RNA sequence: CUCGA
DNA sequence: CGTGTCAGTAGCTGTCACGGATGC
DNA sequence: GCATCCGTGAGTCGAGG
C-alpha cells in the first residue's frame, strides 16, 4: 500500500539519523574539504539506498560498509583530475598575473603598410586588401570583381612587389 | 530547485524578513531544510469539517486513555498476584519490596508511554486548528501527522521553493497599505519597526519590479576571461577560485537531478537541496553564512561579491586609481635649479 | 614573507 | 568494477570601536 | 521592552619572494 512505500522513506531518515554525521567525519579527515565530505554523504547514503541488501540486516554493521564506499570515492576523487588542476589558485598569491604585450610594433607596421598601400593603383589596392584583409581565396575576388581568375593572380604578383618597392626605399628591415 | 539570493536573505537586515514579517531566525529553519513553512490552508474546507474532525480525534484520545487503563489494570494485577506468590514461598519481606518498587516503576514507564502519546494528539490537533500561512513546524513527525491527516485541508513546503510560494501568494499593496495604517497612529516602540518595513515594501510596490527576483532559479556564469585557468611552468595548473564556486554549484545540482529522476527518498533530496542552497551562497558571497568554504590549505575561497569588496575589490583598486609614460627614481638636493 | 619613505 | 568486524577536522581568541538589527 | 550579537571599518607608494 502507500504505507509500504512511506516505511522506505523512514528507513532512509532512521539511517540518516544514525550514520551521516559520523560519516561526514570520516571523509572529513580524508579529504579536509566540508564541502567535499558532504559530497561524499550523499553519494554514499545514495548507494545504501541503491542496495537493499545493505539496509536488510540490522544485525550486521552497515557502518563499516559507508566508511568503505566512502573511502573508495575519495581514492577516485584522487586521480587524473585532480592531479593537473587542484595545485594553485589564482587568488591565492604567488601565482603570476597574466600580462600581454603592448600593439607598438604592430601599430607601426600598420602605419607603414598603410602608406605603402596609398601609393598603389585603386585595382592593386583593392585586391590586396580583399586577399590578405578579407581572407578570401583567388576565385573568391575573381568573381566579387568581375574579372578572370589569372587577373587576380597576375595583380596580386605585382601589387605585392610593388609594396616590396616602396618599403624598402622608406628602409624597411627585411 | 529554486535558490535563494544570499545577498537579500542573510545581508542585515534581512530584506526578506521585512517582506514577509518573519524573522530571521525562522527564515533561516525555513530555507536550509530544518522547518516546515504553511503556504496555505483552505480555512472553509476545515470550517465545514470541524466538527467530524474533532470527534474522530476524541474518539482516538478516548481509545488511547482505554488502551492505557487495561494495560495499567493487567500490570497491577500481576504485580499483586507476584508478590502473594512470593509471600506464600516466604521470602523476606525487603525482597518484596524490591518487586514492589520494580512494579511501581514499571506502572510509571506505561503511564507515561500513554501520556506522551496524548500530549502529541494534543498538539497534532492544537496545530491544525489554528493553522494559518507563514507558520512554521520545527517538529517534522508533527508536520508528517498534519499531512496524514489533515493533509487535504494546507499546503505546506520547506527549502527556498516554499518561499517563492510566499512571495508570489503575497498582496504587496495590502502589507504596504497594512504598514501604512500602523505608521499613521502606533506607537514609537512598535512603529519604527514597521517603518523600516515600508521602506522595503515601498521599494518593490512604486518600481514595477518583482520581489521574485530574490529567489533565483538560474544562476549567471561570468565570462572566462574574467575567472581565467593558466598554466604553471611545472606543467600543472592554476585556475580561478571561482571556478571551483560555479563548479561545486554545477556537481550538485547535476546530483539533484539524479535524485529528482531516481525518486530517491525525500530525505536525501532535501538534504541536496540545501547542500545546492549552500553553493550558491557561496558564488555569491562565500562566508557571509556560517564558515566559509575552504580550498587547500584552510583559505577561504574569493567569491563573485570579493571582487568589490575594500581596498583590494574593483572599485578602489582599478576604478579610483590606476599609467603609461611614468617613471620613478631617487631624489637628491639641486641648488642651483631654480624654482620652476 | 621580508624590507624602503 | 565492488565495496561490508574497531574504524570519526585542524585549528584555535592574543584586534576593537561602534552602531543597530536580532533575539529571551 | 532592553541586553545580545552581528557586521562594519581600520595610510599611501616601492623592492624582492
Amino acid at each position: 500500500v502507500s504505507g509500504a512505500a512511506a516505511a522506505e522513506a523512514a528507513l532512509m531518515r532512521a539511517l540518516y539519523d544514525e550514520h551521516a554525521a559520523v560519516l561526514w567525519r570520516y571523509a572529513l579527515r580524508l579529504t579536509g574539504d566540508a564541502a567535499q565530505a558532504e559530497d561524499v554523504v550523499q553519494e554514499t547514503l545514495l548507494r545504501a539506498w541503491q542496495h537493499p541488501e545493505v539496509i536488510g540486516d540490522t544485525a550486521r554493521p552497515a557502518r563499516a560498509w559507508l566508511f568503505t564506499v566512502a573511502r573508495n570515492m575519495i581514492i577516485d576523487e584522487r586521480r587524473s583530475a585532480r592531479f593537473r588542476n587542484v595545485v594553485g589558485s589564482t587568488d591565492q598569491s604567488g601565482t603570476p598575473e597574466q600580462s600581454t604585450p603592448d600593439e607598438v610594433n604592430a601599430a607601426l607596421d600598420r602605419l607603414l603598410i598603410a602608406d605603402a598601400l596609398a601609393q598603389l593603383s585603386a585595382e592593386h589596392r583593392a585586391v590586396i586588401q580583399r586577399s590578405y584583409y578579407r581572407g578570401w581565396s583567388t576565385a573568391q575576388i575573381a568573381t566579387d570583381l568581375g574579372i578572370a581568375e589569372g587577373t587576380v593572380k597576375s595583380r596580386l604578383h605585382y601589387a605585392v612587389r610593388a609594396l616590396r618597392l616602396t618599403l624598402q626605399e622608406l628602409g624597411v628591415t627585411r | 530547485a529554486p535558490v535563494t539570493h544570499i545577498w537579500y536573505f542573510k545581508g542585515v537586515p534581512s530584506r526578506l524578513g521585512y517582506l514577509l514579517d518573519l524573522a530571521p531566525k525562522d527564515l533561516e529553519k525555513i530555507i536550509y531544510f530544518a522547518a516546515y513553512v504553511i503556504t496555505s490552508v483552505d480555512e472553509e474546507m476545515r470550517h465545514n469539517e470541524l466538527s467530524t474532525l474533532e470527534a474522530e480525534m476524541a474518539v482516538e484520545r478516548k481509545a488511547v486513555e482505554d488502551q492505557r487503563d487495561g494495560e495499567l489494570e493487567a500490570r497491577a494485577q500481576k504485580l499483586e498476584a507476584d508478590l502473594a506468590e512470593l509471600e506464600a514461598e516466604g521470602a523476606k519481606a525487603d525482597a518484596r519490596r524490591k518487586v514492589r518498587d520494580g512494579g511501581e516503576r514499571e506502572m510509571r514507564q506505561i503511564r507515561d508511554r500513554a501520556q506522551r502519546e496524548l500530549d502529541r494528539l494534543e498538539d497534532i490537533w492544537s496545530t491544525f486548528t489554528k493553522l494559518a500561512p507563514k507558520q512554521l513546524i520545527v517538529d517534522e513527525n508533527l508536520y508528517r501527522e498534519l499531512v496524514d491527516r489533515y493533509g487535504e485541508y494546507f499546503t505546506g513546503a520547506m527549502g527556498a521553493e516554499s518561499i517563492q510560494k510566499l512571495i508570489e501568494n503575497f498582496d504587496i499593496d495590502a502589507e504596504a497599505e497594512s504598514l501604512r495604517d500602523v505608521i499613521r497612529n502606533g506607537k514609537g516602540q512598535k512603529k519604527l519597526r514597521a517603518l523600516k518595513r515600508l521602506k522595503v515594501v515601498a521599494a518593490f510596490q512604486q518600481s514595477g519590479n518583482s520581489p521574485m527576483g530574490m529567489v533565483l532559479d538560474a544562476v549567471p556564469v561570468i565570462p572566462p576571461e574574467l575567472r581565467p585557468m593558466v598554466q604553471l611552468d611545472g606543467g600543472r595548473f592554476a585556475t580561478s577560485d571561482l571556478n571551483d564556486l560555479y563548479r561545486r554549484v554545477i556537481n550538485r545540482n547535476n546530483r539533484l537531478k539524479r535524485l529528482i529522476d531516481l525518486g530517491a527518498p525525500e530525505i536525501i533530496v532535501n538534504n541536496e537541496k540545501r547542500m545546492l542552497q549552500e553553493s550558491v551562497d557561496a558564488l555569491f558571497d562565500n562566508g557571509r553564512r556560517g564558515r566559509p568554504v575552504t580550498g587547500p590549505g584552510n583559505r577561504p575561497l574569493k567569491s563573485l561579491s570579493d571582487l568589490l569588496k575594500g581596498k583590494q575589490g574593483r572599485f578602489r583598486q582599478n576604478l579610483l586609481g590606476k599609467v603609461d609614460y611614468s617613471g620613478r627614481s631617487v631624489i637628491v638636493v639641486g641648488p642651483q635649479l631654480k624654482l620652476h
